[PDB]
């Protein structure tokens, strides 16, 4: 039959990750933390409050002494920090979130106080008359209420959202350990491909799928490195491979295929690991390993038909890449989700981009089969891809309103 | 539950 | 009750959506169409494929001519529109995606074969010519927001610079005397400044450019200094700096007065986020939007993707810019809020059962759970009712996403 096994779908998958290394760390800004796993332990650095903060708008007091007629030493305002010691008798005005001066037990709001004597000039107001025999610590948020010195924020491993660096600037963080983005390299493979910006030549057709498939990882925010069309030649196709695993991490070439296959075999010495797949569409999708100086680089060979490539790529490729970026679980959103449609299905396991949509106050999502036809005209791209079932001696055709595995491929 | 959105 | 009448949040929302414009359009190279709005139709140049071409790979040929052991003329490969032409007797060689040459009708597939294994049916597995897509058919819709697939289309057409809506330039600063910049070390009675950070990488989590206008203190002066620099350089203005007692005029103050802007709501019916302020600003012709959020660093990540986000959307010409909204079963008892809460949490959909477990990561300060999973969603509390007090682990709420869940 075909030169290499057919391998189950499952088993295809678990190799791709099994296989796929994890990149080594970096030290980045936090600002440029976005989507990134932490290689490091977060601690804060110190206590946050920094200092007894107010929490009401009202005047800073040592409980201790009572309701009293009471000399307003100064104001406290949550900008600069406090200066002056408050003892018997005493008490500083605060405005919310200014730091409690040091020998002050609580904060009365002004509520509770009324204003005595103001000064000699117009100026400024001396007494006031605390009405209060106040709790010991009322209104004050203490050192460390939000975070204490020392203690741990973000967890090794930790994939980073807007709010995390939100957490890493709070706490001062501002370089951390992060496993390295991979920097991927994609190409394609074949004689009759011209440039989009190209007007068609007499047995050519344009390259598709180099665009779809730099943008859809670009989508997951990894770096691309383009390689352009290069022939369905061994020359002109192993100096592509190489340019590759001299620049990238990872190469991903489209090109509807042996010719290749023979490259990485024999010219590079790559391990192919598989060959051909259980799956509609992408059977002679083609993953690989090469390692330099034992530094691992990753190589998959997805087939020509740009609804395919997408497929493929995001059922391989992403959940690779993921791995390498030290992502913990790399293993795709897979949701649950009514059909639309009815749908025959295959001997092998279809994948069919979809699109997801929670209509209105009930429960599951309805996935609408934009498929293949033509090239289902939505507004909004394919939320998802639907995973259909091996047809068996029951189940041959689902219905809509069946409900269905659908992997997640875009903010849905 | 209620639901509020 | 303030200077302000306490907006619904329903009436908040729907106010920020209608109040904000759709901007102009742009002409821009369809490799940098990722995420955007197309502003034209866009048509098929020429038929796909443009030849009839190859499912299979092995001959090339005539079904009149039916069965038996023909003699070969050549090959066609891929690349190459053959020159040599098929007259009653021949036969071509081929490749998947290779043209059929002209005088073929038919072809063969592989264990079926010039030595000929035949049962012959014309139009056997061939593409024949405009059968994807026809010379002049629409393939993208005008209002399409495109992914990677579209671009794809764009290619394939050969279609090469797109009408466009522009994305919007969002301008982002800080107000407080109480912050520094979190690289700064700690001094005295100062915090470092928080919000600027997530809100600018919560919208370029988007892909909309950012303008970052700093730490401005409070106060008109240097207030307005920065606001000005926001309307000159970008189409959106955000402001993170509490202000809600007291000196909740200072920021407001300025627009209503300095900058002649008019706020639209100054207070909203939410937790958290009460103080959020919306605003709108006319210069020649050209509308400008301000958001001046809270300070509370929760309050600013969930106002900013409640109202700047569904703002910003509706901005770049999404034709829906109202946020999903799925259902999720709660991981967590909660109690209810005379005002509607919303709750960073983080949805898991569990290796069969057909709803997603949605669980908080905090109420204040920093998170009160600890995750490597990050804030997928958050969750929509509704406010508490005569009947309805609390609600129970596995009770069915909503869940607005807010990141590739």
């Amino acid at each position: 039959m075909s030169p290499f096994p057919l391998t189950s779908m499952d088993k295809a998958f678990i190799t791709v990750l099994e296989m796929t290394p994890v990149l080594g760390t970096e030290i980045i800004n936090y600002r440029d933390g976005m989507g990134r796993v932490l290689a490091q332990d977060v601690y804060a650095k110190d206590n946050l409050p920094p200092f007894p903060a107010s929490v009401k708008d009202g005047y800073a007091v040592r409980a201790a002494d009572g309701p009293g007629d009471r000399f307003i030493i100064g104001e406290s305002q949550a900008g600069e920090q406090p200066t002056q010691t408050v003892m018997p008798g005493q008490v500083m005005r605060v405005t919310t979130g200014a730091p409690i001066p040091c020998g002050a037990d609580a904060v009365v709001q002004v509520e509770d106080t009324e204003l005595i004597r103001e000064s000699d000039d117009g100026t400024e107001e001396l007494e006031v008359r605390i009405l209060v025999q106040a709790r010991p610590g009322q209104d004050i948020r203490p050192i460390g209420h939000d975070i204490k010195r020392g203690e741990c924020v973000l967890a090794k491993g930790t994939h980073m959202g807007p709010s995390e660096i939100g957490l890493l600037a709070t706490v001062g963080v501002t370089e951390v350990e992060v496993n390295k983005f991979p920097v991927v390299a994609v190409m394609s493979t074949g004689n009759e491909l011209l440039n989009p910006e190209d007007d068609l030549l007499p047995g050519k057709i344009r390259d598709s799928n180099r665009s779809t498939l730099l943008a859809t990882i670009q989508e997951h925010g990894y770096p691309t490195i383009n390689l352009g069309i290069v022939g369905d030649n061994p020359d002109d196709l192993l100096n592509a491979l190489n340019e590759g695993i001299s620049r990238a991490d990872v190469i991903i070439t489209s090109g509807g295929v042996d010719y290749l296959k023979q490259v990485l075999d024999i010219d590079l010495h790559a391990q192919i690991h598989f060959g051909r797949v259980f799956m509609k569409p992408g059977l002679p999708t083609t993953f690989a390993t090469l390692d330099i100086d034992g530094v691992r680089k990753i190589i998959f060979a997805l087939p020509g038909n740009p609804v395919s490539a997408v497929v493929t790529c995001n059922l391989f490729v992403v959940p690779a890449l993921r791995k390498m970026q030290g992502i913990l679980d790399p293993r795709p959103t897979i949701i649950k989700a009514r059909l639309s449609c009815d749908v025959k299905l295959d001997p092998r396991p279809e994948y069919h981009r979809c699109i997801l949509t929670w209509h209105h106050q009930e429960p599951l999502p309805w996935a609408q089969s934009t498929g293949n036809q033509m090239s289902l005209m939505s507004m909004r791209s394919a939320n998802g891809l639907l995973m259909l079932p091996p047809k068996t001696e029951q189940y041959v055709e689902l219905h809509k309103g069946e409900v269905v595995d659908v992997m997640v491929i875009g903010r849905l | 539950n209620a639901a509020k959105k």
